[PDB]
């Protein structure tokens, strides 16, 4: 419930109260977001409140909205805070056009390729150095590639059940005979398209 | 006296009653020790350990023999016969993990921790080992109530009577030589910027469109730097107190013997000079504690509520005006200082007018 | 009181390795400077060489040029000193025998800029 | 000019707690000290028990020894429209008395001994 990296009690309750202000948290990142697009994701917090939280949702909510909320505060906040933060991240990824990844936000459990490497090493210049062997010092690998590889391993680990807005299910192309998700094969390409966009808003 | 059989069937937790009854330290000291461990007649019936022990009756006492050779107490038999259930049940509780603190290059332990011998364990030898463990239990609890409770650094006289309160400050003191009131305190910029942090966060989230991270950065950035917005928010926070002059606070002295050592004042003005780090106090309140400007650091606590500020009215600068020695006399703490009196002495006791003979002639 | 003005000399020391790494203050997005140079002025806030913890999965959130410039007052370890003060001396020690480099690339320019001069000075001092 | 100028001041609205709010290390990460000041000693709480009533002087210690009351005073400071002059911060209907950490520790240490400190008419 708490970590050994000691934080002051009293700063915890401030992040418990600022995480409920969804509209100010999404308008500090991008002010050109419609209010009904936030409300359609915000109405679904009453259904997923009795469910569990999985670390791929925490990673996708910690990556986005870092300009108005710290990522390290996610392990020191309650359930009603992370539900509103997942709804805010779902609305922020729905507005930006990344509909293939924003479905996996409010959900109940049942390296870098050559196309993006040149711009991902440009937007993230700080890379992780690797150990050489019999000389020949290899090029460093990107830490954001390790992060998106961990997110891709966390997404495809198990099957999923959608608990969210039906308009988001109708925007993206997913067929259904029951309420189970279908993971596409290009799901590693869209999240790398998100982080680069997350590079383009920050750098 | 608590029924030990009543506490071990109403636990409803993990229900691990067998701690020593199941383990045998067979490659279990790496798991059972660190994860778990890291009414005792021998306390009261301990007048028989001079050079001979009257408790050599080992097992199966069936205590009904009234052979009491003791001159200190006669109501001990009434204490026994009042509640006969004493060390009868089989379920004796284990102290929690919070009572024992285990790091660094050398594993440091404390000397009153001598209760781990019971965790490491013919009937005539096992029955002797149970009472050996019971005497070790008594020897542990007596020395833990003597060395960790009875001492002045301990749980009772240091932590059970309050220590290290929140929303507090400690700084040196100056005086206010101004036209002012008798209950006014001037908090400096560096003390007031950290004592009122969530108040500034609330005012910055209400008056401005800022998150709590940007508000925390704006608060912590302008501690050693003056700016107009934090000063205006301080003036607003002072002006928000409608029936009081400001925020109610308490002010202490480190030698606290008399009534005047603990007073209640009101924060009325935050200073603009960042180099001045001192709390400026009233002149008339300097006499009731023995407080001078000799480099002494004085403590201050902030009352959050209105009910707490109304309850702290019993300690006020007007409460020590009447003396506690004479029945009808105001005490000497109301007396003015040296340079306050000397100007009135030079003004009133001056050759100002001719005498009464020359005045009517 | 302007003629009675004492002088205070202070020394602040920090470490950054496998546990945690530095932050990018005192410069724009085209340079990296964890500390002011010798003969520079400290910022109006007293934060000098603030330290951020070492994580891997928070790379698009924390290891971005926007977050390296801003300072979080919580979940961090800064060093607060005097706002108006001139930097007099800088001493940098370095263990350079570890085969994995814990610090990422682009952050160890100003460190080795002092470390090479100190190593050359001590090398001449041992050579004499 | 002399030694001991005014620089050893302290101010802390919230201090880190023990895994009970004492910290002693290289504390130079904040402008000014952030340590809790022991303003309430034994003689101080004795004078606050005699002059102030015994009721409201236990709430000042219960707002520190209980972390829930320490969170509740910051919640009342951050949820009110006026940060100063708040009537009630910690109501005793949701967070009642009896959740002090050293008091419960002493009660547990005396309960493992086999006795209890209570009273009855």
């Amino acid at each position: 419930h708490k970590t050994k990296q000691r934080v002051t009690p009293g700063d915890i309750v401030a992040y418990n109260l600022d995480a409920l202000d969804v509209v100010k948290l999404v308008h500090k990142i991008d002010d050109t977001v419609p209010v009904e697009l936030i409300q359609e994701c915000l109405d679904c917090v009453a259904v997923t409140a009795t469910k569990d939280i999985y670390p791929h949702q925490i990673l996708l909510a910690q990556w986005v909205m870092h300009k108005a909320f710290p990522a390290r505060a996610f392990s020191h906040i309650n359930k009603n805070a992370v539900n509103h933060l997942l709804a805010a991240a779902q609305s922020l990824m729905w507005h930006w056009g990344f509909q293939q990844v924003a479905v996996f936000m409010q959900v109940e459990l049942y390296r870098i390729q050559i196309k993006y490497k040149d711009v991902m090493d440009e937007l993230y210049p700080h890379q992780r150095q690797q150990r050489a062997i019999n000389g020949v010092p290899v090029a460093p690998v990107n830490i954001a590639g390790i992060a998106v590889q961990s997110a891709h391993a966390s997404i495809r680990s198990s099957n999923w059940i959608y608990h969210g807005p039906d308009r988001l299910f109708k925007e993206a192309e997913q067929v259904t005979q029951n309420k189970v998700l279908v993971v596409p094969a290009t799901i590693k390409s869209v999240i790398t398209e998100l982080v680069i966009h997350l590079g383009k808003l920050n750098q | 006296v608590v029924d030990h059989n009543e506490v071990h069937d109403q636990f409803t937790g993990k229900r691990i009653y067998a701690n020593d009854y199941n383990t045998s330290n067979s490659d279990e000291k790496e798991e059972f020790d660190r994860h778990f461990y890291s009414r005792l007649l021998h306390r009261g019936f301990e007048r028989g350990l001079n050079h001979f022990i009257d408790n050599f009756n080992e097992i199966f006492q069936f205590l009904l023999d009234a052979n009491i050779i003791s001159n200190n107490k006669s109501e001990f038999a009434q204490f026994v016969a009042q509640n006969k259930d004493k060390l009868f049940p089989k379920y004796l509780p284990v102290p929690s993990k919070l009572c024992f603190v285990a790091t660094t290059s050398g594993t440091y332990l404390d000397k009153p921790i001598e209760a781990a011998i019971d965790a490491t364990l013919s009937p005539i030898k096992a029955q002797n080992r149970t009472m050996r463990g019971l005497r070790l239990y008594g020897q542990f609890y007596e020395i833990y109530a003597k060395s960790r409770i009875a001492q002045k650094p301990g749980l009772a006289r240091r932590h059970m009577f309050g220590a290290r309160l929140n929303a507090t400050a400690r700084a040196v003191i100056t005086s206010i030589s101004d036209p002012h009131d008798y209950d006014e305190l001037h908090i400096p910029w560096g003390v007031g910027c950290q004592l009122l942090k969530y108040h500034l966060t609330n005012k910055l989230k209400a008056k401005f469109n800022m998150t709590t991270r940007e508000a925390f950065s704006f608060v912590y950035e302008n501690v050693l730097q003056y700016n107009q917005i934090i000063a205006d928010l301080f003036k607003e926070l002072i002006a928000e107190a409608a029936p009081y002059k400001g925020m109610g606070c308490t002010f202490h002295r480190n030698p606290t013997l008399q009534r005047g050592s603990t007073q209640q004042f009101f924060i009325t003005k935050v200073k603009d000079d960042i180099n001045d780090n001192s709390i400026s106090m009233s002149v008339l309140c300097l006499k009731a504690p023995n407080a001078d400007f000799d480099g002494d650091q004085l403590n201050l606590t902030l009352m959050p509520d209105v009910y707490l500020t109304k309850a702290t009215e019993r300690i006020a600068p007007h409460t020590w005006v009447l003396s506690i020695d004479e029945p009808h006399e105001i005490s000497g703490n109301l007396e003015l200082q040296g340079p306050v009196v000397e100007t009135i002495i030079n003004w009133a006791h001056e050759k100002y007018l001719p005498p009464l003979e020359e005045w009517l002639k | 009181l302007k003629r009675m003005m004492p002088t205070s000399y202070s020394t602040a020391v920090a470490n950054a390795g496998r546990k945690a790494f530095f932050l990018n203050m005192y410069g724009d997005d085209k340079i990296y400077k964890p500390f002011p140079d010798i003969g520079d002025v400290i910022r109006p806030d007293g934060v000098i060489f603030a330290i951020r913890d070492h994580d891997d999965d928070l790379a698009p959130a924390e290891m971005t040029p926007r977050a390296l410039r801003t300072l979080d007052r919580t979940f961090d370890r800064a060093v607060i000193g005097t706002p108006g003060a001139k930097v007099i001396d800088i001493d940098i020690w370095r263990d350079e025998r570890v085969n994995p480099s814990p610090t990422p690339t682009g952050m160890d320019a100003q460190l080795v800029k002092y470390h090479t001069h100190l190593s050359s000075y001590y090398r001449e001092l041992l050579k004499i | 000019l002399l030694e001991k100028i005014g620089e050893d001041w302290s101010a802390a609205a919230s201090v880190k707690t023990q895994p009970s709010k004492l910290n002693n290390a290289d504390r130079a990460s904040t402008p000014g000290r952030e340590t809790a000041i022991r303003s309430f000693g034994e003689s101080e709480t004795r004078s606050y028990n005699c002059t102030v009533g015994p009721g409201p002087t236990a709430e000042i210690l219960d707002q520190t020894n209980n972390p829930l009351a320490h969170a509740a005073v910051i919640e009342s400071w951050l949820t009110a429209e006026k940060p100063s002059s708040v009537p009630v911060a910690v109501d005793r209907e949701k967070i009642p008395f009896g959740g002090s950490r050293p008091v419960a520790m002493f009660d547990h240490l005396l309960e493992c001994s086999g006795i209890a400190l209570e009273y009855a008419p």
